[PDB]
């Protein structure tokens, strides 16, 4: 079991399998790592949770479960003929959701999140600040402190907030210049801090660095109590409006590379954003082919254009997908 | 929409009290009282006054009148060592019509604060004006932050050496004041980009300073591995922050960005939640900045600034804002015997200082006729002599010939000392440290 | 005499094309100025108007100078600067003969443009005929005299000490101090003129052997700036030695070398003592020893009265105060504004400046008298032989020396009234021997060559005249003075030089100037000497001349003309015994 | 009252001290130096103007009493050259005696013959130092002048020469014997080798005459050397302090010194150069600049001489190919006051 890899069957193993019991090979690590929490445009895990192959997927029937499996994985590990039964099942309860741990040759490790954290920390040559996943019967509703624009609709469309809910969880202030430590603490605890610059073509008398600097300040007032397992995450998205010096300043203040998320339609690029984030599996979303010249000319054409400044709600859709595995979904 | 003449005309008719009307802009929304003369003064007037009260032209006189605080004309005071100026509207509207040209006729015209007479018609000088002005710059602001935590003194048997992040030290005043005060340092790393500044810091201080080059290249990881730190001081550049420049680059483009870099390092230096060390942090900046920049700085640093003027302890009118939580930053200045206070006392041999407490050190290429006399404060053996560098490095409290390094020209060390902290002010601010800290 | 049918009479100036030489300019003279015997046919006694020694050229290697630019060489002009100074002097004298009229390196390169352009024109105003002599200059020695005497030295026919290694003359009178061999009287005068002639670059101008700078070889190792001419190394050492020396990069000069012999040419083991005896005890007029005064009792030591001509930065008063000698009055004469303001400000104003020395008369000296210590130093800018524009002692700043002489008599007591009196005069060592003889004859005293290298960190070796007690005694190294440059550096800097002679940045000079003008490594990279560096090296107090603005160039050109503090302390030590002390 | 002085002294019987003798003015300021009596301010001014003045013939320009060169009388004995006036003799000696003295040929002046009384005339006892006192306390600028020696106490003059020969000039003035030994006059063609000891061991010198060579083919040595060497040699030849013997010098230049060197000479010798012009037919043929110590050197000084014309003359002489000839006439006349100081040789006989 331990001496034989379960991802691909190789006899050369290096450590215990992260999710379940069994072995794993070095290419199996790297392939899992490249899609450790990558999510597609459908809102679910892009690849398998074990073999990390997107060719075959098994959507879990549990409304609180998203992680899928593969036909080959279930046929080879659980046993032949189980794939058809799983596919034909109207309400399939996967393997990790239900408390049973023995199913054929597949053994479920109790408290998988601990060793997942351990392996993520022991592997990450380029790590990122991140908190342990909360179990299904211990998650809490999200608290968000929005900046400078309406942000509630994206969260409600993502299930993090409900229509008609009280404004005690989301606070939207365009004039946070007057904020005080007392004001921040009387708003209460916050788990996600979200901010962005207005879309290109919007009048802005104040310098753009405004929306950066105060954001950082609020982030520093929103840091959790030291030593708490509190899952606090933040990110900052810019619509290519800051200059290169400002980009360097933001990258240094956030201690994060500017991972961009371009949107290409029909082979042509019409809009792009730059993201500074600590969310896991966001470096895999980085695009290295984009260069400064075409994004700059597109931006200048955007100021030169008459079209109204429309905020790209679709590009930030993939940012909050992994947070489903952390917090409540309604 | 504003008729100051109608307000003053009905006030002189014993109808409206002067204290119930603002003088700077004539607004009827009176909240406080003007610190210089009797009469009310509105909140927008306060905002404009904080931007102009101590804004001095490189020439050496107040650029704008102290009452109106901004105008396309201004009258220089004929009395030396008194920079304060008034506008023609204020003279002909408060004191009385036909008084400005009469003042111009009198060549040694004394400003309404310098003159012995305290009554000038509707305009009368408050007797206790220095105290009210000090309250104006220190005892009222737009922030209501709680007082910073105070660290109880530690026993002398367990007083460790001090670790200092001296960002933007320039001429490296911080460690010089630390050594003179008697306190020792374990490590003293500073960020600086000027070659002359780092040369002076390395030479005159026997290499105790460890430089990190440009401050934009140091991250939180370096602070984490190079700590723990106790004292963090900062002297952020004021070229783009002071309202003296026409450009007004502000706090959000130019060298003002450097400020926030400081803040970042500060959040990487203060203890997270241990509170096991008496962490101290000091920030210095000019007095003549915009109110927007003032409140942004105050709210980011989470501390109410205190005004310290080098006038009360040295011979330069270098009034500055200090943010931080050193014990008794608002304590009144102490005139120590050791440090000079008067220009004449700290003057060279065979010279007479025709001024007192000079604040003009830039030669301005002899300036013009109006620039003459002011930029020229030394009269040696019946001929004018421009300020020597030894003289101004004496007045700032620095040791004699402190900055004779790297064979700099007169102008290079001119600009080097023109942005330097005053030594006695730093001595006053760091005096409480020796109580909490080890003494060599 | 001197008729050969090939022209080139006495007084004509043309180039020469001697062996291993590339058209060096010079003139033609007779025998009774070079000190040698009668010539012969084809034996043209050549008087190089430049910096060369005295030798002979034949008409075959002689070509008329009327075709100036036809045979002119650019490489020596633009890469070998004493050629430029020779061009200066020869063009000047040619223009003076023709009647036409039109920091040192900067001055010569600025001035040479109009005359070089006029040479390019073709000497139009006067013509080729206009180079005539001014109606006044109009045994046996062969061409290879040196190549023949050396040809017999290694055969042991003639003693090496019996032949001069500088000019090959048989009239050996004294022994060559630095190297073993004979030395003629003309060689004596040339050596006394140009032995300590250090250029602002930081290298000896001429050769160590013959004191003639034509094509010298740089001493590769630092702290050794001495040079060697190609002829001297080719003859005394042997053929092919110059090529081998120039082939290797860090070549060591022979007297700087580790072994005491280099063939026919070997170093004297006692060279320093012999050199010191030379520079102070071969001057060609003998005077009686200076009158010494009895030591006054300790209970009757009056305060000293000092008259300091050409005071500069008031080094005399500084040394007197550092010696703890009370000064009743210190009347100093100075014109430079920076010098006078530094002297007035750094001290407590005891210096009653008079101002211009050319205006003070005997009435002022009598009114301010009596004076019992007169010190001073004449301006060496126009008196040093290192100056290409050397004008002379009798014209220009050198004339001011005679003014000093005047005032000296104005303070010297009469034959009666035997009371203490002491005087001191400082001057450059690298100056003409005739000027030195005249200066020492006017003052009625013989000089002593005091080298600052004994006590100070620099090489400011100067002639000191006067009757102060104990000049002849050797210099004493005190505990509290700095000998090497390393002790004078600020912290965090490494000294490239054991000792320094360069204070002028020379606008980065050239690549050869690099590693010579930048004697300090500060940030693992070269740096220029700081303003306080010359203060510390010269023995001056720290930050002594930080008065007024005084940018780097001004402070450098002011500290370069000042005396050496420990040297003045040594010379003034007996005055503590002979005058009031407290 | 020029002719009323006799009436004043014989009738009113008043001391002649209170009345001027030179002109007869009642107002007086000091006593007359040469003879006992009074003198007025203009009289003493013109006395100092022509105290030791001499003419081309070698005698006094003006009278020794009234300072008038109209009725000068010669002296029979050559070593005395005093000249008197007809008016003075007719007023104080006695009327009618002037013609008697003039008619008969040989004559001994009152200053020469030891008679202290002759009519109203009276000779002061030890007056020779009284002349020194008069020059000291009755001059606005009494620079330097030595007490003269009597005819019987005159040693032969010992003269040094520098760069030029003065012996011809002295023999033309009869100061030295023709064909005599060179002990009393040694000439130094080249002086750069001399030392104080050797200057002393020629012997004491009462005169140091150094002249720059004339304009033309000047030696390669700079002209300033020609004056600095003379100053140094004069300093060597100065008499030993304590016995101030008559010591004089005269440095003369033939217009080969620039303005700065004139200033340097003025500082060195403390003497403003007295320009000596020579004009024939209204044309300035030549001129010399004299720094001298001998008395009566500023009397001949000419104000109309200007610097630009002298520079033009120097340029003209340099352009011309005239031979190097010294201006003998210009300097020959100036040594006349030394006749009173040094013994006279008659070479005509
Ligand atoms: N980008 C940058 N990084 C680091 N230092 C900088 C900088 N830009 C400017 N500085 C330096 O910051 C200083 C601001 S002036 C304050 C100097 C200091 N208070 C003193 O006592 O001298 C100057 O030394 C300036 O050269
Ligand atoms: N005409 C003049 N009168 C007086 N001083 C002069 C002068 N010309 C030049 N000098 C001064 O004479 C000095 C020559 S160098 C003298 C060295 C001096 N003892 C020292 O230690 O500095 C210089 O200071 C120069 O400025
Ligand atoms: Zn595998
Ligand atoms: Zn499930
Ligand atoms: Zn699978
Ligand atoms: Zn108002
Ligand atoms: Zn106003
Ligand atoms: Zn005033
Ligand atoms: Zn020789
Ligand atoms: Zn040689
Ligand atoms: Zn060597
Ligand atoms: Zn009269
Ligand atoms: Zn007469
Ligand atoms: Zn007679």
């Amino acid at each position: 079991i331990e001496d034989i890899c379960i991802c691909c069957g190789s006899l050369q193993v290096h450590t215990q399998h992260p999710l379940f019991e069994g072995g794993i090979c070095a290419p199996c690590k790297d392939k899992f790592l490249d899609a450790l929490f990558l999510y597609d445009d459908d809102g679910y895990q892009s690849y398998c949770s074990i073999c990390c192959s997107g060719e075959t997927l098994l959507i879990c029937g549990n409304p609180d479960c998203t992680r899928c499996y593969c036909f080959e994985c279930v046929d080879s590990l659980v046993g032949p003929g189980t794939s058809g039964k799983v596919h034909a099942m109207s309400n399939w309860v996967c393997y990790l959701c239900l408390p049973s741990s023995r199913s054929g040759l597949l053994q479920r490790r109790r408290k998988w999140r601990s060793q997942l954290k351990a392996f993520y920390d022991r592997e990450s040559e380029n790590p990122l600040e991140m908190f342990e996943t909360v179990p299904v019967w211990r998650r809490q509703p999200v608290r968000v402190l929005s900046l400078f624009e309406d942000i509630k609709k994206e969260l409600t469309s993502l299930g993090f907030l409900e229509s008609g809910s009280d404004p005690g969880q989301l606070k939207h202030v365009v004039d946070v210049t007057d904020t005080v430590r007392k004001d921040v603490e009387e708003w209460g605890p916050f788990d996600l801090v979200y901010g962005a610059t207005p879309p290109l073509g919007h009048t802005c008398d104040r310098p753009p660095s405004w929306y950066l600097f105060q954001f950082h300040r609020l982030l520093q007032y929103a840091r959790p109590k030291p030593g708490s397992p509190r899952p606090f995450f933040w990110m900052f998205v810019d619509n290519l409006v800051l200059n290169k010096e400002d980009l360097d300043v933001a990258s240094r203040f956030l201690e994060m590379e500017p991972v961009t998320i371009p949107d290409v339609h029909g082979g042509s690029l019409q809009n792009a954003v730059r993201v500074w984030s600590n969310i896991p599996a966001i470096r895999s979303r980085h695009w290295a082919l984009v260069s400064e010249e075409e994004l700059s000319l597109l931006a200048q054409n955007k100021q030169s254009s008459k079209l109204a400044a429309k905020w790209p709600t679709k590009l930030v859709k993939n940012c909050f997908l992994p947070l489903r595995e952390y917090f409540k979904y309604f | 929409e504003r008729t100051r003449e109608r307000l003053v005309y009905e006030v002189r008719q014993k109808c409206r009290n002067i204290e119930d009307i603002c003088i700077s802009c004539g607004s009827l929304n009176v909240t406080l009282e003007h610190p210089l003369f009797v009469g009310g003064m509105c909140q927008n007037c306060k905002n404009c006054f904080l931007e102009c009260a101590y804004q001095y032209d490189d020439d050496g006189y107040q650029s704008y009148c102290t009452i109106c605080c901004g105008g396309r004309e201004v009258l220089m005071c004929g009395n030396n060592n008194c920079c304060r100026c008034f506008c023609v509207e204020c003279v002909d509207l408060l004191v009385g019509p036909g008084a400005a040209q009469a003042a111009i006729k009198e060549d040694p015209w004394n400003c309404y604060m310098c003159g012995h007479k305290g009554t000038y018609g509707l305009l009368r000088r408050r007797e206790d004006w220095p105290s009210r002005l000090q309250m104006f710059f220190a005892n009222n602001h737009d922030q209501e932050f709680d007082p910073p935590k105070v660290y109880p003194p530690v026993p002398a048997e367990k007083r460790k050496p001090i670790r200092v992040l001296s960002l933007f030290d320039g001429i490296a005043t911080g460690l010089l004041v630390l050594k003179d005060l008697g306190i020792q340092v374990d490590r003293y790393i500073a960020s600086e980009v000027c070659e002359d500044s780092i040369t002076v810091g390395m030479v005159r201080h026997q290499g105790k300073i460890m430089y990190v080059g440009d401050v934009r290249s140091v991250t939180q990881k370096h602070i984490q591995e190079w700590g723990p730190f106790d004292l963090v001081i900062g002297g952020s550049p004021c070229n783009d922050l002071s309202i003296v420049n026409p450009a007004r680059k502000g706090l959000y483009e130019g060298t003002g960005r450097l400020f926030f870099e400081f803040y970042r390092l500060l959040h990487d230096a203060r203890p997270k939640e241990g509170d096991d060390r008496p962490f101290f942090w000091l920030f210095e900046n000019v007095v003549a900045m915009g109110v927007s920049d003032k409140r942004d700085i105050s709210r980011f640093l989470e501390s109410n600034p205190v005004m310290i003027d080098a006038k009360e302890v040295s011979a330069a009118h270098r009034a500055r804002y200090f943010w931080g939580n050193l014990p008794g930053m608002n304590r009144p200045l102490a005139s120590t015997v050791n440090d000079k206070l008067e220009l004449q006392e700290c003057l060279e041999h065979g010279r007479i200082a025709k001024f007192s407490k000079v604040r003009t050190i830039t030669t301005r290429s002899n300036s013009i006729k109006q620039g003459k006399d002011q930029h020229f404060p030394v009269f040696m053996n019946e001929k004018e002599d421009i300020l020597w560098c030894t003289e101004m490095e004496r007045v700032f409290g620095f040791p004699v010939h402190y900055t004779d390094v790297s064979n700099m020209s007169r102008l290079a060390r001119q600009r080097l000392l023109g942005r330097s902290w005053s030594v006695p002010v730093i001595r006053h601010l760091f005096a409480p440290l020796k109580e909490y800290f080890a003494c060599v």
